[PDB]
RNA sequence: UUCUGGGUCGGGGUGUCGUGCGUGGCAGAGCAGCGCUGCGAUCCAUUGAAAGUCAGCCCUCGAUCCAAGUUUUG
RNA sequence: UGAUCCUUCGAUGUCGGCUCUUCCUAUCAUUGUGAAGCAGAAUUCACCAAGCGUUGGAUUGUUCACCCACUAACAGGGAACGUGAGCUGGGUUUAGACCGUCGUGAGACAGGUUAGUUUUACCCUACUGAUGUGAGCCGUUGUUGCAAUAGUAAUCCCGCUCAGUACGAGAGGAACCGCGGGUUCAGACAUUUGGUUCGUGCGCUUGGCUGAGGAGCCACUGGCGCGAAGCCACCAUCUGCGGGAUUAUGACUGAACGCCUCUAAGUCAGAAUCCCGCCUAAAAGCAACGAUAAGCGCCGUCGGAUCUCCGAUAGGCC
RNA sequence: UAGUGACGCGCAUGAAUGGAUGAACGAGAUUCCCACUGUCCCUACCUGCUAUCUAGCGAAACCACAGCCAAGGGAACGGGC
RNA sequence: GGCGUGUUGGAACAAGGCAGAGUAAGGGAAGUCGGCAAGUCAGAUCCGUAACUUCGGGAUAAGGAUUGGCUCUAAGGGCU
RNA sequence: UGAACUAUGCCUGGGCAGGGCGAAGCCAGGGGAAACUCUGGUGGAGGCCCGCCGCGGUCCUGACGUGCAAAUCGGUCGUCC
RNA sequence: UACCGAUUGAGCGGCUCAGUGAGGUCCUCGGAUCGCGAG
């Protein structure tokens, strides 16, 4: 069971859709929501139902 | 030998040359191992080898035909373990009937769909992901 | 004259006519062959089409690329609550073909067996099967009862079973039950009657009928899709942009003579809602239905040797458009025709199982429970909780 | 067409988007009046909140209703 | 391709391509075999055989050619030189115009070039689906089935092992069994990935409007991001099968013909063919069984007698 | 077999029946390249107006009689023989 | 200011059409006689613009950057 | 017998947003020994350019094709001192 | 031996437009951790 690497949740071995890069770099995506905002350069600590921006600001 | 992927270079597709062998581009031309329906193109996935014209690079490789092996596509193959995995680029490596490549190092990593079947591209691969 | 370049056929002439099956539920129209040495069991048995998931197993498959290796397949849960015998049927052979000698059936017969006697049961004096049931009390028509019994014995070379399922016990809001005729193929006529003269108005688990790691073959109505141009029901090449006319549609159907059209040229009609029959559909897994052990209810028929969670084959919500199964179930790897809540007839190979991937042994490891309403990504209520921590609904 | 049964709302589950109105702040490029007050995109807390979710999603048994009678058949 | 001029000039739309179906075999490949100047590999000749497949492209309006790659092979044809109320008009084949040659000229060209309306089905069959129909009625109505007959579907390749073995002086170099995948095709299916989203679901946003905030509306769906349910894609996944008589052919026994002989009598092995199973449909074909409303049958084939119809037949189910 | 640059005993080019050239211009003809795109591989989904059903209203072309096929002969391709 | 959607209402959302110049995975003219069709580009500001030419042009050539909202600052006037 | 359509001419009236490149002439500042030059601004020329109404009618060989119409409709398109 | 020549001829270098931009350095605050302070 991988992590996400945009909203941090687990990802199991049915779902998800991962991303490999020309530099390396293998990405796992839960779900299309967390792909297109990765390919958008958004930021996961400014998307607000990130568990990095809920680790960021403490709301657990 | 390998299990079915989804095929998402037709012929007609320039894709990136990913070795020191000098080209730039891989027209793809046609396949190996296609029979052929009544208006089907052509098309190639990772693994397999893939008849190309260079279109840009060196003057001695852009105006003869290469059989080159794709190693990397953009369209998301599903693997047995119900994995998903597409690259940011489509890329072809140059090699011989044989299998053995023209260069000598490959840029960027290698679909293992692509590595296991050709044993002289994965010894030359960066990394096989 | 001849056409250009080659290219084969669009469609198969084997099913026609491609129309609506006069017969919702699916019809086992061939029965694996009688050998009188096995002891007496079922050879089908109905089901309904709840939903699918997809599971995780290691395949120890010598020679492939994936030995040793966690895979994933996609599987269909069918439940199967148990079927309860009514009626016993024997036909004999006749130089036209097999012809129904008699039919026997039960004393009590269920209310949710007898709305399939009748159109409109709502104002209707439920009065099916009221002077037949009087045979099996009084003494005169019980020695006629006997004689039928030993006539069956006598005059029959197949003897059927007439089975309902208990549509009490399921999610959708019908009422009536799926009579069907499972074929006893045994042993001997006398055995037979016997082993169905003692299972008159008793149920019947799926555990009996078939076996884990078994091939069998589904019968079933696939789902309509109405009246469909020629490019959606046979899958003919889409004419050009600029044709006048429609571009949808076959160009030339026909040559000049004959100066008639073939059946074997597409044209556009009904499809879906045909009656299809597809075999090798490899049981994965026979859940247990919910019952209550030691007074509290039970819901591992979704645990595996690898997770011991505490998940039930529902996953979160429910299954869409079916609701929540919890009767015996039997998981089948692949597609099965049919909508969801569909009516399905499994029925046992008639083929010989021998091949590597038909007595291949299966051993689950994870079996998926996400919810299938949406994008899930929790397996449990409760994991869902632990992760999320407490919501301001607390 | 009353061992009851069937609807309409509501509740819960599920999933979709994504942190609602209001209120509070010595957060805020600054700026204008007499430390204070006003103007001010945004930011923060309340707030994974708000909204909508079967009409072809799932489970209730909480609320309140409903039970009549087209045509014809030996 | 001619020859002819029988049919058609009160009109049979005409070249090629596209599309789709079916047939033929004078067989390119695959199945089963015979032959060699068949060692193996490759190839050639021939036989049963049309079940099945016979490709993607550059140039040309082109059929026809030529080349590039792929492939088991990329065989040859017919069906009004298949197929325009199916399409596309590129070509040819009205009127505009240019050139070349020809003509004093108007104009000609079977020479080149450019632009040039492609009309109608609602009728009858055929076909595709969809209601329903024997009506003679103690039959009406329902359930579970049987089955005539018709359709019929699977195809081909590669990798591993056999094996670097048989074979060959070498160079080279197979096959069966078994195993793992794939091509083409067929039938499905939506767990997953992807497409769609006017649940106009949620957020955001441009111009304008309701005095402003809040809440919203208008611009034939304002626009954008994400997106449930459905539907959907070799763009995801799943399934696709067994016998019988035999053809070609190779043989047994055994005469004709003291021998010999696969044939004359009698037998055996035998295939992508054929028939059937599997699968799809279910008949002016049918069975088992449930219930059948003073009203509605039977009983007592005795009806004791009355009326109406419709066939025959004129001792026999030896 | 296209396009362009050259070659010219040119069936049948050629000098106001005007030759050669030409910046700018063109809803003129033609070729290649970059970008782009459902033109295509290979189709799928949504929406509006129709088709569909219904109340009202309500035509026309056309028509020897008509309308299941195979083969035969025949005015040498029948629907009827 | 004018009007009831342009010679009719109701119920459905099948095929097939016309239109919305609807949208699309990967590839990007392999389609086709032919990029037919529609797709990209598009306003404005600041930069930067060749071959050729009749010196007028080519030229918005080509090729880049910037653009919202909000709070300020600076410059450009008249009259007594 | 017809120029109520259309072709050409004449008389007398009416009409043609908003932008772009920006010519002669002029002013000023620099270079010169004279011949004369260079930069900025001004000016607003044209069978000039993008483009609305107008006026035309390319392409889709779209819609329509017993039509709204015995020639029309939609997008696109030519031109607009 | 040089020259003209369709072939947007081809190759190899120098300096740069624009975009992307690794890594230091400072500045704001960030406190794993240690005994108000060091970090
Ligand atoms: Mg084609
Ligand atoms: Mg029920
Ligand atoms: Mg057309
Ligand atoms: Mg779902
Ligand atoms: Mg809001
Ligand atoms: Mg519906
Ligand atoms: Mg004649
Ligand atoms: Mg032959
Ligand atoms: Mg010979
Ligand atoms: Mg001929
Ligand atoms: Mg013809
Ligand atoms: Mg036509
Ligand atoms: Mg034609
Ligand atoms: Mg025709
Ligand atoms: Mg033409
Ligand atoms: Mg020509
Ligand atoms: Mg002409
Ligand atoms: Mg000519
Ligand atoms: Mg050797
Ligand atoms: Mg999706
Ligand atoms: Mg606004
Ligand atoms: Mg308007
Ligand atoms: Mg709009
Ligand atoms: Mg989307
Ligand atoms: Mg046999
Ligand atoms: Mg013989
Ligand atoms: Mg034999
Ligand atoms: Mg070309
Ligand atoms: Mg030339
Ligand atoms: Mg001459
Ligand atoms: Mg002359
Ligand atoms: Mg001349
Ligand atoms: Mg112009
Ligand atoms: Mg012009
Ligand atoms: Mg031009
Ligand atoms: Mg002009
Ligand atoms: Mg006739
Ligand atoms: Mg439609
Ligand atoms: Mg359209
Ligand atoms: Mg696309
Ligand atoms: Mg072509
Ligand atoms: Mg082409
Ligand atoms: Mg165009
Ligand atoms: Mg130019
Ligand atoms: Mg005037
Ligand atoms: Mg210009
Ligand atoms: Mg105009
Ligand atoms: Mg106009
Ligand atoms: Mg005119
Ligand atoms: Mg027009
Ligand atoms: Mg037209
Ligand atoms: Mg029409």
């Amino acid at each position: 069971v991988e992590l996400c690497s945009f909203s941090g949740y687990k990802i199991y071995p049915g779902h998800g859709r991962r991303y490999a890069r020309i530099d390396g770099k293998v990405f796992q995506f839960l779900n299309a929501k967390c792909e297109s905002a990765f390919l958008s350069k958004r930021n996961p600590r400014q998307i607000n139902w990130t568990v990095l921006y809920r680790r960021k600001h403490k709301k657990g | 030998a390998k299990f079915r992927i989804s095929l998402g270079l037709p012929v007609g597709a320039v894709i990136n040359c990913a070795d020191n062998t000098g080209a730039k581009n891989l027209y793809i031309i046609s396949v190996k191992g296609i029979k052929g329906r009544l208006n089907r193109l052509p098309s190639a996935g990772v693994g397999d080898m893939v008849m190309a014209t260079v279109k840009k690079g060196k003057p001695e490789l852009r105006k003869k035909v290469h059989p080159a092996v794709v190693i990397r596509q953009r369209k998301s193959y599903r693997r047995k373990d119900g994995v998903f995995l597409y690259f940011e680029d489509n890329a072809g490596v140059i090699v011989n009937n044989k299998g053995e490549m023209k260069g000598s190092a490959i840029t960027g990593p290698v679909a293992k769909e692509c590595a296991d079947l050709w044993p002289r591209i994965a010894s030359n691969a960066g990394s096989i992901a | 004259s001849h056409r250009k370049f080659s290219a084969p056929r669009h469609g198969s002439l084997g099913f026609l006519p491609r129309k609506r099956c006069k017969r919702h539920r699916g019809k086992v129209k061939s029965f694996p062959k009688d050998d009188p040495s096995k002891p007496v069991h079922l050879t089908a048995f109905l089901g309904y089409k709840a939903g699918m998931t997809h599971i995780v197993r290691e395949v120890d498959r010598p020679g492939s690329k994936v030995n040793k290796k966690e895979v994933v397949e996609a599987v269909t849960v069918v439940e199967t609550p148990p079927m309860i015998v009514v009626g016993v049927v024997g036909y004999v052979m006749t130089p036209r073909g097999l012809r129904s000698f008699k039919t026997i059936f039960a004393e009590h017969i269920s209310d949710e067996c007898k709305r399939r006697f009748y159109k409109n049961w709502y104002k209707s004096k439920k009065k099916a099967f009221t002077k037949y049931c009087k045979r099996w009390q009084d003494e005169e028509g019980k020695k006629q009862l006997e004689k039928d019994f030993s006539s069956m014995k006598k005059y029959c070379q197949i003897i059927r079973i007439i089975a309902h399922t208990q549509m009490r016990l399921l999610p959708h809001r019908q009422k009536k039950s799926h009579l069907m005729e499972i074929q006893l193929n045994g042993g001997t006529i006398s055995d037979k009657v016997d082993w169905a003269r003692e299972k008159l108005e008793q149920s019947i688990p799926i555990a009996n009928v078939f076996s884990q790691d078994e091939m069998i073959d589904v019968i079933g109505v696939t789902k309509g899709h109405g009246c469909k141009g020629v490019t959606s029901r046979w899958h003919t090449k889409k004419l050009p942009r600029k044709t006048h006319r429609g571009l949808r549609k076959v160009a030339c159907i026909g040559a000049w003579h004959p100066a008639r059209v073939a059946f074997s040229v597409a044209r556009a009609g009904q499809k879906g809602y045909h009656h299809r029959t597809e075999i090798n559909k490899k049981i994965y897994k026979i859940g247990v239905g919910y019952h209550n052990k030691d007074g509290k209810l039970v819901k591992n028929n979704a645990s595996t040797d690898y997770d011991l969670s505490n998940k039930s084959i529902n996953p979160l919500g429910g299954f869409v458009h079916y609701g929540e199964v919890t009767n015996d179930f039997l998981m089948l790897k692949g597609c099965v025709v049919g909508t969801k809540k569909r009516v399905l007839t499994l029925r046992k190979s008639l083929l010989v199982q021998t091949s590597r991937r038909a007595q291949e042994k299966i051993d689950l490891k994870f079996i998926d429970t996400t919810s299938k309403f949406g994008h899930g990504r929790f397996q449990t209520i409760e994991e869902k909780k632990n992760f999320m921590g407490p919501l301001k609904k607390d």
